RNA sequence: GGCGACACACGUGCUACAAUGCCCACUACAAAGCGAUGCCACCCGGCAACGGGGAGCUAAUCGCAAAAAGGUGGGCCCAGUUCGGAUUGGGGUCUGCAACCCGACCCCAUGAAGCCGGAAUCGCUAGUAAUCGCGGAUCAGCCAUGCCGCGGUGAAUACG
RNA sequence: UCGCCUCCUAAAAGGUAACGGAGGCGCCCAAAGGUCCCCUCAGGCGGGACGGAAAUCCGCCGGAGAGCGCAAGGGUAGAAG
């Protein structure tokens, strides 16, 4: 789900981080 | 968005606010959108510029985050042949 | 006789009631809610028997009672149909059934419908009678939604010895009949 | 089980069979399991009646759902009827409303293409 | 009459928040979530939200900040 | 104010229609480059964007970065569905004098079209096509899915 | 054009002509026939989900303007419907 902005997948897409994708550890 | 600032052109606000107390008319202009509803002097009418002209726009409560030119189109379209 | 509590609910409440706001001077004059009578516009039979027939038994579980088939009068190439044919399920219901049905309506029913923010106060006849619109079906306790097919529903018309459309407004009013103000 | 407005879910999933709710989506789905403390992975055929009822009572109040909010949405798209603003206007017009380009795509709100030709 | 209709047995139902009676219909006892009577929705009023108004918090939000003032 | 207009037409693309697939958690393995009018470790608030602190680095020293596809475990079970993410409501953050016209993200809710494409039409012969992520220029920010590079896994076929 | 049916011409009994004014027929129905028992229409105004000028439903008002297989006339709800 490359253009999804609530995964990991999309969110590596996208660049950005959050909730769905957070900034390790 | 803004938070800790939110906004308002000084110069409107000097233009409006030494024409508020107790009473008015509603000859006022602007040029900038930029600004913001501003609560007080509701029952006021701001000419905004659109690029063109001033339009007389009217406030009745309502609006708040929809500063200015948001109620002054600068495109017209009309329509596409139809 | 059985009981029904909403009938009850008519006689020692709701019958003082009236000859207060009203000052009645007869036990006669007072509004009496009878015949309550189901009527399924059925064009959706406008050629099945099929589906005629299921609507008949759901409606015979809602009420207790065999619903009857009416056909057109006339005939309208404009939209189908010819003088026969079955468009239209209809069942009277009267006493206790009336009145058992009454509750579950509002008791139940109208409140399990989507929203709803109660009954309409302009739907008045002008004789003192009452209709109301329904869409789905399934707001009736008995009836299961595992087992219905098409979402049919009905007209209601309410019949009252009122005069003015305002005895009745009371009347119903005092029976548990939210008007959304 | 009548959850809110619906119904239909069984054999799938709580945390899912919640979502088919016009309120719910997919965080509000387990926030509202965890908070009412229920098992997400359960069969969602009528299971406990009681976690039903908890669930039911929890989800169905606390915020709004289903056709009371889509009226709630309808009504502040209403609000830029009156003598609203500019993004009324593209209300108005079918357009979209977030500035982006029309002169090609925005077929999600036009529309399918109807071919003027000239 | 005889040998068609449905029978009225009589009365027992249960109701999602608490109870009912009356039913006779066809089932002994049926279930219902959204009760009626009881009270939710329209029944003594449970005022779920109250759908914000901008005149008020708007003015409060965006006048939260002050520094507008006068 | 406009270059951003939109009844429409074409090009180059990006994301998909799913199960050799999607989600979540854990856990590995690169290269090529960029930064002290910046890159910002580690803590603290925060669901998060991000904010408070604050160490090291004129940088094969410190930081950008954990590469991602992979592997392990678990869950969906083939239905517009945990596919797909458009569109729209609401709430926020950051740059900026200011983001209505027109900024990027974040979070909640919506969840559209699409179930693999007519006539036609394109690329590639070995690290190649396909697929996967990474860096840089411009740059306050950014509409970059673009362009210029980097490496990861790695086909098929050529009678003529 | 040529036989049959209806209305007018036709001069308030019947009858009455013209290459006068207008239309139908050459069938149909085993129920649209017999009888017994029930029932009352069209329209207008309100009320009612989908449902509109007309679909079914409730409510008033409506002596017959409906209906009576097909032309027209006569008749007809105290029925022929
Ligand atoms: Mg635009
Ligand atoms: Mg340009
Ligand atoms: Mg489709
Ligand atoms: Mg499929
Ligand atoms: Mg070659
Ligand atoms: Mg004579
Ligand atoms: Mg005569
Ligand atoms: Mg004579
Ligand atoms: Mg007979």
């Amino acid at each position: 789900g490359k253009g999804d902005r609530r995964t990991r997948r999309g969110k590596i897409w996208r660049g950005t981080y959050g909730k769905y994708r957070p900034r390790k550890k | 968005s803004l938070k800790k600032g939110v906004f308002v052109d000084d110069h409107l606000l000097e233009k409006v606010l030494e024409l508020n107390a107790k009473g008015e008319k509603r000859l006022i202009k602007t040029w900038s959108r930029r600004s913001t509803i501003v609560p007080e002097m509701v029952g006021h009418t701001i000419a905004v510029y659109n690029g063109k002209q001033h339009v007389p726009v009217y406030i009745t409560e309502n609006m708040v985050g929809h500063k200015l030119g948001e109620f002054a189109p600068t495109r017209t379209y009309r329509g596409h042949g139809k | 006789p059985l009981d029904v509590a909403l009938k009850r609910k008519y006689y020692e409440e709701v019958r003082p009631e009236l000859i207060r706001r009203f000052g009645y001077q007869n036990v006669w004059e007072v509004p009496r809610l009878e015949k309550v009578v189901i009527n399924q516009g059925l064009g959706e039979a406008k050629e099945d028997a099929r589906i005629l027939e299921k609507a008949a038994q759901e409606l015979a579980l809602i009420t207790g009672q065999k619903p009857a088939v009416t056909r057109a009068k006339k005939s309208i190439s404009n939209f189908k149909l010819r003088k026969g044919m079955p468009i239209g399920l209809r069942v009277t219901l009267r006493r206790d059934r009336m009145w058992i049905f009454l509750e579950k309506l509002l008791n139940v029913a109208l409140p399990r419908i989507r929203d709803f923010r109660g009954l309409n106060p302009n739907s008045f006849d002008g004789r003192g009678n009452y209709n109301l619109g329904l869409r789905e079906q399934l707001i009736f306790p008995e009836i299961t939604y595992d087992m219905v097919d098409a979402l049919r529903g009905m007209d209601i018309a309410v019949v009252t010895t009122a005069e003015t459309d305002e005895e009745a407004r009371a009347l119903l009013e005092l029976l548990g009949f939210p008007f959304r103000k | 089980a009548r959850i809110a407005g619906v119904e239909i879910p069984r054999n799938k999933r709580v945390d899912v069979a919640l979502t088919y709710i016009y309120g719910i989506g997919k965080a509000r789905a387990k926030e509202a399991l965890e908070k009412t403390g229920i098992n997400p992975a359960t069969r969602v055929k009528d299971l406990t009646e009681a976690e039903v009822v908890r669930l039911r009572e929890y989800v169905e109040n606390t915020w709004k759902l289903e056709g009371e909010l889509r009226a709630e949405v309808a009504a502040n798209i209403k609000r830029l009827m009156d003598i609203g603003c500019y993004r009324g206007l593209r209300h108005r017009r079918g357009l979209p409303v977030r500035g982006q380009r029309t002169r090609t795509n925005a077929r999600t709100r036009k529309g399918p293409r109807k071919t003027v030709a000239g | 009459k005889e040998g068609i209709h449905p029978k009225l047995v009589p009365a027992r139902i249960i109701c999602g928040c608490g109870n009912v009676i009356e039913t006779y219909s066809t089932k002994p006892e049926i279930y219902v979530e959204v009760c009626s009577k009881c009270h939710p929705f329209y029944t003594g009023q449970q005022r779920f939200v109250d759908t914000e108004g901008r005149v008020e918090r708007f003015q409060r939000r965006y006048g939260d900040s002050y520094r507008k003032g006068r």
